[PDB]
């Protein structure tokens, strides 16, 4: 259960209830099968909003990690309709749980801000600074290595 | 003092061959050559007492106690380590080891070394917590020291064992690396060696993580060595590569002898998928950053909807970095790895390093030629 | 003993001057072999300030390097002698008489660590050169090697800036026959400033240009390092876009 | 001796542990290398003795003094790792020599064998050349080559001899139970030009 979710990859619901449903149930504490909070009975309170969770942390990572993506791909991994992701996406970025944007025709989901000049200039001044710090770090180990002992 | 020469003395006119070693270190201890006389009882466990002869042990206890500041350190544990060998049951090995070791002038690493002998011992009963704690403790002591010549071979070759069998594949890459600086021949057969190159170049398939593949062939390990079962293996290392799932499922036997794969079974056909994504994108991305998606799926042989899934997972780590746009079903590559120790990479670099060097001399006279007068 | 609580490096005007002197003052002892020094100073200051130099003889050959000679009675006598004047003044270390890091270098450096409570490396390029700065700073680090043997001794490189106190600076305009050159200043000083750069990195790149022929034939090792560094040009692609100027300067001008 | 300037050159082997010197090899030695720092300090107060290691890679450890503490401390630690490395002994001797703090002196080697010597006939006989040219005298005790070895040493010893007025010795120490100290055969307690 913390193996999959610490590791940042694309799921779904679907998958998800079913296994562990069988695991958690199942698993003894001190030494029965209660430990509620989403396991049994008074766990299935707390489970409700596993499902949602799921969602948000799905609709995150497919938004750090990649700039474009379609609407399509990613109503079949939050197991929505896109009438159903798109009131869940307006409270979302309210709360600021993730910023994200997705149209109607599902042509996409852009989870940069939108091409606007400023962004582009912005990368284009990182990009040069990171090359002349590297440059002159290698030339400093480089030099120990040429020379060393003078027995080459 | 000499108690012990009373006993070889007696046990000096018996033994075919044991006769002679047994003539010298009498000569030796009387015209009290210490370093001599170290230095033949080690050859004279090898060959001799407990294995052609018995009762080298009872002997041996008698020698070290009196004798312990005429013999060094270092070589102590020298002698009990062969006899240990020969010993039917570890168990009482085990008891040997531990009471025998002792130190007197010309302090060195003897306490190290006779723990490595331990640690040995606990692999032969087959408790893996017990071998793990072992090779824990001493791996620190062992690694603290850069002196370490002959114990850190015997020893990591011990914990490369140890490794396989408890099946993860990592743990082997890194102890694997480490035995190839520090290698030796004590008493390492040729065929420690062939287990080590292929359980090696096995291990780089097994993982899910890093591309190991040109690295493999530049060791001297696996290139050196030879036989049919690793002739299997060079081809297995490009046949994910490429993308097939055929190329390797009937040189399949490989994995069979190891018991490495032992939940690598579960990484083996995900590997696979990596793969296909490293060689198009290692070769397109650099010169022209997008790259299509559509080759990559394929080469898998395995469905759009699970390789997406891996890939990110690739993002996630490190390993390579870009998007995956599904607008146009195309992956974008912002930066791929360099895989590590191929010849072939450092040519490449090296006709584009030149071009950058004619560009900012090119710049740099017309950088002066406008505002001149304000440079002075 | 303590290379490992520096982080930043600062010299005096002093220093540079001390070294080129020591080098002629022992006999004149060169060629092959070098000329070293005590470096006075501080440490348990993450900023290392080195205050004074004196002179030491040495004889160095670094075409070998199972021989060296090392004055062993100067460091100590120096280092007892200097905590009635300076508690906090103690032998810094050595500086190295050039052309680059050396390998050869651990080796000398072991025994200052001995004799001296504190070592530092601070190479100094040879004989005068430069409108710039010619001195590097390197700590002794221990690293794990995962090929070889783990508790190897290299040397890694720390940044290497300038600094001295007023006193000092006064006296380095009265002998001099100007004050300082270039590193930002004036209008003048900035477009000096950009190419100053451009001969500067061009030196940076042959560098790893020559270790790459020497590398794929000459069999040098191949290292992630390197590597790493050369793929990253060419997948930044950076690409060239808009802004920075203004019009305002007539006006002023006009008005005055 | 009366200004002279000399290096003696440490052995610690596996061959120094030794029991043929009654009770120790160690100690037989450590009484030598005593005696023969006391002496030269009695002959002269201006002699000065320094110390460097003829076992493994090159320590410069005293540069000129008139210590004899410095070479007692050394000895009773023993070294397994290095024996005589007598070619790099002999170099960084030279160099170290010239810069002295009893300065226009003679330059003197001494060198304790108490191991074989590794070193073969080409690596000596080169060293002799170097000796001369410097105008350095090397002097060995011999108690190393008799123990289970053949002196290589006698033929450059007396090929180095009479190059000044202190030149070299071979002085003759048994390899039983006789001590490092029988001094009494050749002069080194003071510089000599006989052999």
């Amino acid at each position: 259960l913390l193996k999959l979710f610490t590791t940042m990859e694309l799921m779904r619901w679907s998958t998800l209830v079913e296994d562990y449903g069988v695991e958690l149930r199942k698993g003894s504490s001190e030494t029965p099968a209660t430990d509620v909070f989403s396991s049994t009975e008074e766990g299935e309170k707390r489970w409700k909003d596993l499902k949602n969770r799921v969602v948000e942390h799905n609709i995150r990572i497919m938004a750090k990690y990649y700039t474009r993506i379609t609407m399509k791909r990613m109503a079949q991994l939050l197991d929505l309709s896109v009438d159903e992701s798109e009131a869940f996406l307006s409270n979302l970025v309210v709360n600021k749980t993730i910023f994200a944007k997705v149209d109607r025709l599902a042509g996409v989901i852009n989870f940069q801000r939108p091409k606007d000049p400023n962004n582009l200039l912005n990368d284009w001044s990182q990009k040069l600074n990171s090359l002349m710090s590297l440059v002159n770090k290698t030339t400093h180990l480089i030099a120990k290595e040429e020379m060393i002992h003078n027995l080459q | 003092m000499k108690d012990v020469p009373a006993f070889l003395q007696q046990s000096q006119s018996s033994g075919p061959g044991q006769a002679a070693v047994w003539h010298r270190l009498e000569e030796l201890y009387t015209k009290k050559l210490w370093h001599q006389l170290t230095l033949q009882v080690l050859d004279f466990v090898q060959d001799p007492c407990f294995a052609q002869g018995d009762g080298l042990i009872k002997l041996y206890e008698n020698f070290i106690s009196e004798f312990e500041h005429r013999v060094n350190p270092l070589s102590l544990v020298e002698i009990i380590l062969h006899v240990v060998r020969q010993m039917t049951d570890p168990n009482v090995a085990l008891t040997f080891l531990e009471k025998t070791r002792e130190k007197v002038k010309s302090s060195d690493e003897a306490v190290i070394l006779c723990k490595t002998a331990i640690g040995a011992l606990k692999l032969n009963i087959g408790d893996l917590q017990a071998t793990k704690e072992t090779i824990e403790d001493v791996e620190e002591m062992l690694n603290n020291l850069p002196g370490v010549t002959s114990v850190h071979s015997r020893f990591y070759d011990l914990s490369s064992k140890y490794y396989q069998t408890i099946g993860n594949h990592a743990s082997y890459y890194k102890d694997a690396l480490r035995f190839l600086g520090c290698v030796d021949i004590k008493d390492l057969p040729v065929s420690e060696q062939q287990e080590r190159a292929f359980t090696l170049g096995l291990a780089g398939l097994l993982g899910e993580g890093v591309f190991n593949f040109g690295e493999l062939l530049m060791h001297p390990v696996l290139e050196s060595l030879r036989n049919t079962d690793r002739q299997w293996l060079i081809d297995t290392l490009y046949a994910f590569n490429s993308g097939d799932v055929d190329r390797f499922q009937t040189l399949k036997s490989a994995w069979g002898q190891q018991p490495d794969l032992a939940a690598n079974e579960a990484q083996l056909l995900r590997k696979i998928q990596l793969l296909c994504l490293m060689e198009m994108t290692f070769t397109r991305p650099a010169n022209h950053r997008q790259l299509t998606f559509e080759e990559i799926a394929k080469s898998a042989k395995i469905t759009v909807n699970k390789v997406e899934l891996l890939v990110m997972k690739a993002l996630s780590v490190g390993l390579v970095r870009g998007s995956i746009d599904e607008v146009d079903k195309r992956v974008h590559m912002t930066w791929v790895q360099p895989r590590v120790l191929d010849l072939q990479q450092i040519k490449g670099m090296k006709d584009r390093l030149e071009l950058w060097c004619t560009d900012v001399k090119s710049m740099e006279l017309l950088v002066e030629h406008q505002a001149q007068d304000i440079l002075t | 003993m303590p290379e490992l609580a520096v982080q930043k490096v600062v010299v005096h005007p002093l220093v540079l001057l001390s070294v080129v002197d020591h080098f002629n003052r022992i006999g004149k002892v060169g060629n092959q072999k070098r000329v070293v020094g005590v470096l006075l100073g501080s440490w348990q200051k993450k900023v290392l300030d080195v205050s004074n130099s004196f002179a030491v003889p040495f004889d160095e050959d670094d075409k070998d390097d199972s021989v060296w000679f090392l004055d062993h009675d100067y460091l100590e006598n120096m280092y007892g002698m200097f905590k009635k004047v300076n508690a906090r003044e103690r032998i810094v270390g050595w500086y190295h008489t050039g052309p680059k890091l050396h390998k050869n270098d651990i080796a000398i450096n072991e025994l200052m660590k001995r004799y001296c409570p504190n070592s530092v490396l601070v190479i100094i390029d040879v004989k005068p050169k430069d409108l710039g700065l010619p001195t590097e700073a390197y700590i002794s680090v221990e690293e794990v090697h995962d090929d070889g043997t783990p508790t190897s001794k290299t040397f890694e490189h720390v940044t290497s800036e300038i600094g001295a106190e007023e006193a000092e600076e006064v006296g380095v305009e009265h002998l001099l026959r100007d004050i300082k050159d270039t590193t930002v200043g004036t209008l003048s000083q900035r477009i000096t400033n950009q190419v100053h750069g451009l001969k500067g990195l061009n030196s940076k790149l042959l560098d790893i240009r020559t270790y790459l022929e020497k590398v794929a034939s000459g069999k040098l090792p191949i290292n992630h390092h390197i590597i790493y560094q050369l793929q990253d040009v060419f997948n930044l692609l950076p690409d060239a876009s808009l802004q920075e100027f203004v019009k305002a300067f007539y006006l002023k001008t006009n008005d005055q | 001796m009366v200004l002279e300037s000399t290096m003696v050159c440490v052995d610690n082997s596996e061959y120094m542990r030794n029991g043929d010197f009654l009770p120790t090899r160690l100690q037989a030695q450590q009484d030598a290398v005593n005696i023969v720092c006391h002496s030269k300090t009695r002959s002269n107060p201006e002699n000065n003795v320094g110390l460097i290691t003829l076992a493994n890679d090159c320590e410069v450890l005293t540069t000129l003094t008139p210590d004899t503490g410095r070479i007692l401390s050394k000895l009773h630690t023993v070294q397994p790792k290095g024996k005589i490395t007598f070619c790099t002994g002999i170099r960084v001797a030279h160099l170290a020599l010239k810069h002295r703090q009893g300065k226009n002196h003679k330059m003197r080697i001494i060198a304790f064998v108490g191991s074989p010597v590794e070193d073969n006939e080409k690596d000596l006989v080169k060293l002799a050349k170097r000796l001369k040219k410097e105008k350095v005298n090397v002097d060995i005790i011999n108690f190393g080559e008799e123990e289970v070895n053949t002196e290589k040493l006698t033929a450059f010893v007396n090929t180095l001899n009479g190059k000044d007025g202190t030149g070299s010795h071979l002085v003759t120490v048994p390899p039983g139970p006789s001590l490092a100290d029988a001094l009494i055969s050749s002069p080194i307690l003071a510089g000599e030009g006989g052999a």
